[PDB]
């Protein structure tokens, strides 16, 4: 089953004109730790390029190389029995900025990611009902257990520093809480996969 | 021009070692093992060390006598233990019956036995210089074939001959005495010199 | 048009001596000789050039540079120097080895009397951008010890020069901080 | 001035038939610390691949990758005034093995290299007069100050472990001691340069 | 060895349209007294046409003839042994003007020329580091002992009085002081040669 969301409708491409375009182990499938989602949860978010800053050979190439460019291929899976019910909203927010509720961990959560406090406002002070103006896909356990989103490189400058600037973020927020009759597995995992596309350094 | 070829240079079978067998029943082991080593005697050793890599087949011949040397019709068994195989632990031990270890049976009064051993290495050639962290060809074992131990005393003389020799990357010829087998040690304190000495450099004879 | 960098700038050196990179045979191999920033518009030993002076009239620049060195020793002296460029974001290299681990040129003044190094790219942005800074470092390493025959001085000087490649550009006119009145 | 010694007369080549054949910064010029040679010296030697085990990106590729293959380009320079006199013998010995004079430092000297005790015997127990049966070049201050030697990959097996096995070694032994009138520079440097050729991992 | 610097890139030419264009002994090689340069020196400068105001037949033609036009060919040589080290900057400054340090000799030094007080500022109050925006050549004893500069006629009016107006000047400033081991000649001469080109009166 192939259902794919091109963000804004443009395939990632190499920059119009020397930077390096490595692919051997550079562009391949990175899979994170799985998030165990439960009835009481809030939902999670990740920051890119940040999440990969220490990974594989990319984190190494993410190191040094003060100029950075790339797209991505994001696949999100959920393993749930037919007796679980719920839904996830999977979105991609450029220049996603967490605000204060009145820290670097909030801005740069790292590999694990972070959880929302007030998802209704996204913790940006912004209504979640409108989050759908972003490249997004529903994961509804009734139909599809997996979603895939293609993100081109989106920035106002052709190159930037991967370390000090995270271009965008990924967000999985349960809209309808997980529900199951007793005896079923009480926590459903969510798997994340990142495949870089057209990386440059 | 022919005598200068590498192949002709390693030919001419010669003695690579001697082992003494004695059948004393219990008091004497009644058998002997001899590991295959080219380097035992330093004549050929100095010649093999002239080259880094070599490849060849071995041909062995066993000359055996009894003490004073008079020969009598006794049966002997030369078994070959390939590398990575256990050697006989005793005269009658079960390794002598292992079929994978080839054996040859000959009466002592007969002309000597010949055997050809092929090139045994996993690599493409033997190397007597390995810098890092050898070359086991095999082993021979001898006993007397009898139910009862026959009191006897033997020495076997192993004459080996190389065949189809090929060499690579020649070395210089060692100018210093060999201190010990398997390592190219040399006395640092006393160092022998390549050429002898003369009265004056301005005088030839 | 390339002009002389004043790399010796110190309370110690006074006259033309400030234009000279000192080198002697007293030094040992692998130890640093001289190092300086690449900042055509900042304060430092770009301030004696045209680039250094012209940049003061503009808020933003970018492009590539050229750094040429000229060795005046005796004719019969010889030795090797290591000219290395550490890009922005990294501190100056700690020793020759890590210097050899990046863009550099091995330069033997025994044969070739002068060498030209080319900084690939520079710009002044994030300083003003974050307001709404490090850049480059060039080093001089002794590869060998300065070698000298008998009865010749055994002390020389390197003369640094710098210029802008055609790629270099400027924008946003302004006035200089130098002039008083 | 181009005068080059092909060892045994064969250009380094890729192995007859997947291994990696990287060249970006992998194959380039590595220059060691220079050796300061004096009247009383003995002379030096290096072990390859060992000397590069911690260097650049090659030492990294030298790490892991338990199979290794490559050739080299060795250039050796000497900076000396016309008033210095002496000569160097530059040789390349496959499977060069130091013996005991009766350690791992002797077998694996590292980047700096090591010095001979009894050069006359090479500290192998072998006459130096015959060292000329090896690919070699003279550096004689009267004529040439530099020598260059090309070494193909020489081993009895197509691949080996770069860590535990050094294929060969490089040797600079002054045959005629350095001599100079007083007032000249008293120590002449020797520079070493290694360019890998047809590396595989 | 021919290495020549055309000032600003234009060959001297006769004026676009009667003036006299004499060449018999008029255009030929004039050689000045040589300057003996020493470790402690400052460096020298000359004023043209002035330096020739009393010379040969040109100084005679320089006399009278209140209108004057010409170019020049300047050759500068330095005789030094291989054991001397130093460098000279040879430049040509149009309308070179000496200022006061708070005289006609400073403005019109004559044939011998004059020496700088504060060369670092050129005694114009101007940084010497930037003197290289002028037609110039390095004399570095390590390579070249001689420099040659061709100067066209440069003025804002087609003709002028050679007596009361010096068009430009020539400058030799040692940048790196002369150094020599003891026993060598302690003062190196500098020779100057002026060949007029396309003179008019």
């Amino acid at each position: 089953a192939a259902n794919i969301v091109l963000a804004y409708g443009e395939w990632p491409e190499y920059c119009p004109d020397k930077p390096t375009r490595p692919d051997v182990s550079v562009n391949r499938f990175y899979t994170l730790d799985s998030k165990m989602w439960q009835e009481n949860s809030t939902g999670w978010y990740w920051k890119f390029p940040d999440v990969l800053n220490k990974t594989g050979v990319f984190g190494q190439n993410a190191q040094f190389h003060y100029l950075y460019r790339s797209g991505f291929c994001l696949h999100v899976q959920c393993n749930a029995s037919k007796f679980h019910q719920g839904a996830l909203l999977v979105a991609v927010i450029p220049e996603f900025v967490i605000a204060g509720r009145g820290g670097f961990t909030t801005t740069f959560p790292g590999t694990t990611g972070a959880t929302f406090h007030d998802p209704y406002v996204l913790d940006s002070g912004v209504p979640l009902s409108q989050a759908l103006i972003y490249p997004h896909q529903w994961i509804n356990l009734r139909t599809n257990n997996c979603a895939t989103v293609i993100v081109p490189y989106i920035n106002a400058v052709p190159f930037d520093s991967a370390i000090n600037h995270s271009n965008f973020g990924l967000i999985v927020i349960p809209v309808s809480p997980l529900k199951y009759s007793s005896g079923a597995t009480t926590a459903i995992p969510i798997t994340i996969t990142i495949a870089p596309l057209n990386s440059e350094f | 021009v022919l005598e200068t070829t590498i192949n002709h240079f390693f030919s001419r079978s010669g003695l690579v070692g001697v082992v003494n067998l004695t059948d004393g029943g219990t008091d004497t082991t009644g058998y002997v093992t001899w590991d295959i080593d080219i380097m035992g005697f330093v004549q050929l050793r100095r010649k093999c060390e002239m080259f880094t890599y070599m490849r060849f087949n071995a041909e062995f011949t066993f000359v055996t006598t009894t003490k004073n040397g008079e020969a009598r019709p006794y049966m002997l068994q030369y078994m070959y233990v390939p590398p990575g195989a256990p050697k006989p632990t005793g005269r009658d031990a079960f390794q002598w019956q292992t079929a994978t270890n080839p054996s040859v049976f000959v009466k002592l009064t007969d002309p000597p036995a010949q055997v050809s051993v092929p090139f045994m290495s996993p690599a493409s050639a033997y190397q007597w210089f390995y810098d890092g962290y050898n070359n086991m060809m095999g082993t021979f074992a001898v006993r007397v074939v009898s139910r009862e131990a026959s009191q006897l005393k033997l020495q076997t003389r192993v004459y080996m001959k190389l065949k189809h020799v090929r060499a690579w990357v020649p070395r210089p010829i060692r100018s210093q005495p060999y201190l010990l087998k398997n390592f190219p040690n040399y006395d640092s304190s006393k160092i022998t010199n390549s050429a002898r000495d003369r009265s004056s450099i301005k005088q030839a004879n | 048009v390339e002009t002389i960098l004043e790399v010796n700038n110190t309370t110690e050196a006074t006259g033309l001596t400030r234009l000279l990179i000192p080198v002697s045979s007293q030094n040992k191999a692998d130890e640093l000789c001289a190092a300086f920033m690449v900042d055509p518009g900042r304060i430092g030993p770009w301030q004696s050039t045209l680039v250094g002076q012209i940049c003061r009239y503009y808020t933003q620049w970018s492009g590539s540079l050229k750094v040429t060195f000229m060795f005046t020793g005796s004719f019969m002296a010889t030795g090797k120097m290591l000219v290395a460029y550490s890009p922005p974001g990294s501190a100056q290299p700690a020793n020759r080895e890590t210097a050899m681990l990046g863009t550099h040129v091995i330069w033997d003044f025994g044969l070739q009397s002068s060498v030209s190094l080319v900084i690939p790219w520079i710009s002044n942005t994030h300083f003003r951008t974050a307001k709404t800074y490090t850049a480059g470092v060039v080093t001089l390493w002794y590869q060998t010890n300065y070698v000298v025959p008998p009865e010749t001085p055994g002390e020389a000087y390197i003369i640094a020069m710098g210029a802008d490649l055609y790629k270099f550009t400027l924008k946003i006119c302004k006035d200089t901080d130098e002039v008083t009145q």
